[PDB]
């Protein structure tokens, strides 16, 4: 397999700015077998630059592909709200086709401390015998977060599932959701159930606890 | 007194006279002759596009070509073959013949693919074949750098040099078979001297090609040198033909046959052998002919 | 009618006149045909040349039965203006004998 | 138009035989290349495969050839991507896609321009289950939705009333094979209980339409 690794991982951009997307080959690809393409969430792939460099059918200006050596350009010049998704590269060279890692383009915005709340489980859910915990972290930015659960100073993995929802389209910020799968026997040993958050917008890593059934 | 030969004036006509000789001739074989015993170049199934050109779908001394109304096989490629109707007023006369391997395949073009060349538009035994006489030069792995091969003509006869100019359909082909997105192509000659870019864009499958190819042709004075220019789209010549041309030769478009015959006077209608000075058979002649006339009898 | 061999030097010079009258009427539609070379396209002036040459033997037929006619009549006048055969062909031996004969008559 | 209208989402439990189209519409299907491209969950784009309709040849995928058998009917004018025997790793996304190909018949590949909807294939032993659905009491608040299967559930506050600050976040696969989501609401502390704040989920598969109360 020709190993397409794209750079960089995400790219954080104004609407407005101009976005710069490379793709670095394992080996040397013709440029023609080369192409550029856009996937938004919940959408199919959309071709953009075709051939290397030729724009495809109905594309705007803005988006131009550009090859030498073995770097691979997709440059675009004004960024609208619309080019605000992941970018993919594949090369149609040598089988089997490859595609690239893919650059995530998102709206750039200040520093967002998450709105960190601990959810108690249902009364209807300790019925069943097996009840989780969740560990909200709404609306923040960047994406880039931790979340350990801790029940009783000691810290629990493996029992945690996370959760995170795509760049909002109001205010471009992410939320998580964690959820904490455990069982009733248990649940019944322990008292005090705690998530402890790590971010950028952060200035120290608190922790949010509950004291089981009295408020 | 006795003959009852007839004549005609201004005033009246069908006058009765004694001693009086015809001028016309009406009478003709079927037959399509060998003019002076030199045997004619005869192109069923192809027409002279094709043969010149070196279609894979289709002799050196000849009286007059010959070509089939209901032939068709020429430009296997779709295209447009430039002053081809003045290529065939050339062609007329023409005695000699020698077709040679002008920028052979082998040494000529070294830092171009010249096996890649060929197309399925262009087919011979199932397979994508192209025309004998010329090259389609492609980019030799993503590298097409300036060509600038030279004929000087040692014949001392005049060389018929024929190229074509490819347009790629989309501007990806253009960057696939030359990558020179501003390509160019130029053939200079002391009589001939024109420059070429391609014209990129989708037109209708002929012959399921979406690209078309347009094919020129120039005759080299001996002497004179012919410089081709390119970055991109030329097809470059393999073979030319170093030529002597006749004064009495032609080309005859007719289904009529062709015999073992001999005769001093060709029509597409059929052969002439008269002392007459005028004929009513067909205007189209080649050889000592009786000028055409519509008349009925002279 | 009957006879097919009349004055050789006559006949003669009428044969060679008539013989370089055809010659040169060939050559004449040959050159005009050439003078025609003023250029549905191609048949525009075929057309033309085609009653031009036509034009050029009705009009030379013309002059050949014409010429044929005045040389009958001069022949017929040499005999007149002269008035044994052989001096015809080639009065005043016979101009005495014919007055005997006149006077006898009228 | 020029589209592609690919098959409809399928499950199955592994081991089972499972064949999906893809029909071109509006164009010369068998003149251009089409092509096979899965995505797994919370993975990158894998290239299969692709067919000349004409003339009728695959070329596989090394990661895929064997496994999966893809196949085409220029006449239907409709790709397939047939599976001999379904992994629990055949769970994924799968499109087709037309190829952009040189017009001189040579070889050379540019890429793929029309593509499919998006085929949704789920390869589990789980079977049917309607969601579990539980609240969770407020300063925003919440409301579970455990243990269910395939994956489509449709998540409204009030019955489509409340849209503002709405936050519904994606299923996670559990250790038991069963998907669980979350959907919460940035509400205000000036009016919490005296506001009804009704949480309307519905699993259209099951037809498990539970629709519960979130209580102070
Ligand atoms: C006439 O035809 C014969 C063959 O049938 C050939 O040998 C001969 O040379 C020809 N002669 C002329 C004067 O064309
Ligand atoms: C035609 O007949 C006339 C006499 O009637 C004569 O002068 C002329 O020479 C004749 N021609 C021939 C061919 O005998």
């Amino acid at each position: 397999e020709i190993v397409l690794t794209q750079s960089p991982g995400t790219l954080s951009l104004s609407p407005g700015e101009g976005a710069t997307l490379s793709c670095r080959a394992s080996q040397s690809v013709d440029s023609s077998s080369l192409a550029w393409y856009q996937q938004k969430p919940g959408q199919a792939p959309r071709l953009l630059i075709f051939a290397g460099s030729s724009r495809a059918t109905g594309i705007p200006d803005r988006f131009s592909g550009k090859t030498s050596g073995t770097d691979f350009t997709l440059t675009i010049s004004r960024l609208e709200p619309e080019d605000f998704a992941v970018y993919y590269c594949q090369q149609c060279g040598n089988s089997p086709w490859t595609f690239g890692q893919g650059t995530k383009v998102e709206i750039k915005r200040t520093v967002a401390a998450p709105s960190v709340f601990i959810f108690p489980p249902s009364d209807e859910q300790l019925k069943s015998g097996t009840a989780s915990v969740v560990c909200l972290l709404n609306n923040f930015y960047p994406r880039e977060a931790k979340v350990q659960w801790k029940v009783d100073n000691a810290l629990q993995s493996g029992n945690s599932q996370e959760s995170v929802t795509e760049q909002d389209s109001k205010d471009s910020t992410y939320s998580l959701s964690s959820t904490l799968t455990l069982s009733k026997a248990d649940y019944e040993k322990h008292k005090v159930y705690a998530c402890e958050v790590t971010h950028q917008g952060l200035s120290s890593p608190v922790t949010k606890s509950f004291n089981r059934g009295e408020c | 007194n006795n003959s009852t030969d007839t004549v005609d004036t201004v005033l009246e006509k069908n006058v009765t006279v004694t001693h009086s000789v015809n001028l016309l001739e009406d009478k003709h074989n079927g037959k399509l002759c060998k003019l002076r015993g030199v045997a004619p170049l005869h192109l069923g199934k192809c027409n002279i596009a094709g043969w010149i050109l070196g279609n894979p779908e289709c002799a050196s001394s000849w009286s007059y070509i010959v070509e089939t109304p209901s032939s068709d096989n020429g430009t296997c490629y779709p295209g447009d073959f430039i002053d081809y109707e003045e290529l065939r007023e050339q062609l007329s006369s023409v005695s000699s013949f020698e077709r040679f391997e002008i920028f052979p395949k082998t040494s000529s073009w070294p830092n171009h693919d010249s096996d890649k060349g060929v197309t399925a538009a262009c087919p011979h035994a199932g397979a994508k074949s192209f025309y004998k006489n010329l090259i389609w030069l492609v980019k030799k792995g993503n590298s097409y750098p300036k060509l600038s091969k030279s004929y000087i003509n040692d014949k001392g006869k005049e060389v018929l040099v024929l190229w074509g100019i490819h347009h790629p359909s989309t501007s990806a082909d253009q960057q696939s078979l030359y990558q020179n997105a501003d390509a160019y192509v130029f053939v200079g000659s002391s009589r001939y001297s024109k420059t070429f870019k391609p014209e990129i864009a989708i037109r209708p499958k002929v012959r399921d090609r979406e690209g078309r190819m347009n094919y020129y042709w120039t005759l080299v004075e001996p002497g004179d040198k012919i410089t081709f220019e390119a970055t991109g789209n030329l097809v470059v010549p393999r073979y030319a033909f170093a030529m002597e041309r006749n004064a009495g030769s032609g080309i005859i478009i007719s289904d009529t046959p062709v015999h073992d015959c001999n005769t001093t006077c060709q029509t597409p209608k059929g052969a002439i052998n008269t002392s007459l000075p005028f004929q009513n058979i067909h205007p189209i002649t080649i050889g000592k002919c009786p000028k055409y006339v519509k008349s009925t009898k002279l | 009618t009957g006879m097919v061999d009349a004055d050789l030097k006559s006949t003669q010079n009428a044969i060679d006149e008539i013989t370089n009258k055809v010659n040169s009427v060939i050559e004449k539609m040959n050159t005009q045909f050439t003078a025609v070379g003023k250029e549905k396209v191609d048949d525009g002036f075929l057309d033309i040349w085609t009653y031009n040459a036509e034009l050029l033997v009705l009009l030379e037929n013309e002059r050949t039965l014409d010429y044929h006619d005045s040389n009958v009549k001069n022949l017929y006048e040499k005999v007149r203006s002269q008035l044994c055969m052989e001096s015809v062909k080639n009065y005043p031996k016979y101009s005495e004998e014919a007055k005997l004969n006149r006077e006898e008559i009228d | 138009e020029v589209q592609l209208v690919q098959s409809g989402a399928e499950v199955k439990k592994p081991g089972e035989s499972l064949t999906i189209s893809c029909k071109g519409s509006g164009y010369s299907f068998s003149s251009y290349w089409i092509g096979w491209v899965r995505r797994m969950p919370g993975k990158g784009l894998e290239w299969m495969g692709i067919i000349n309709p004409r003339d009728s040849d695959t070329r596989y995928s090394p990661s895929f050839q064997g496994q999966v058998t893809i196949s085409a009917d220029k006449s239907i004018s409709t790709a397939y991507l047939q599976w001999s025997s379904l992994k629990a790793s055949d769970t994924a996304m799968y499109y087709c896609a037309r190829v952009v190909a040189d017009r001189e018949g040579f070889g050379y590949y540019y890429g793929m321009d029309v593509w499919g909807q998006g085929t949704t294939v789920t390869v589990s032993s789980a079977s049917t289950k309607g969601p579990s659905v539980f609240p969770l009491a407020p300063a925003a608040l919440g409301c579970l939705v455990k243990d269910y299967f395939p994956e489509p559930v449709t998540v409204s506050w009030n019955s489509g009333a409340l849209t503002s600050g709405v936050h519904t976040f994606p299923a996670v696969l559990q250790s038991s094979g069963l998907y669980s989501l979350s959907s919460v609401v940035t509400v205000p502390s000036s009016s919490l209980g005296t506001q009804t704040y009704i949480c309307n989920v519905n699993h259209k598969p099951s037809n498990t339409k539970v629709d519960k109360r979130v209580e102070p």
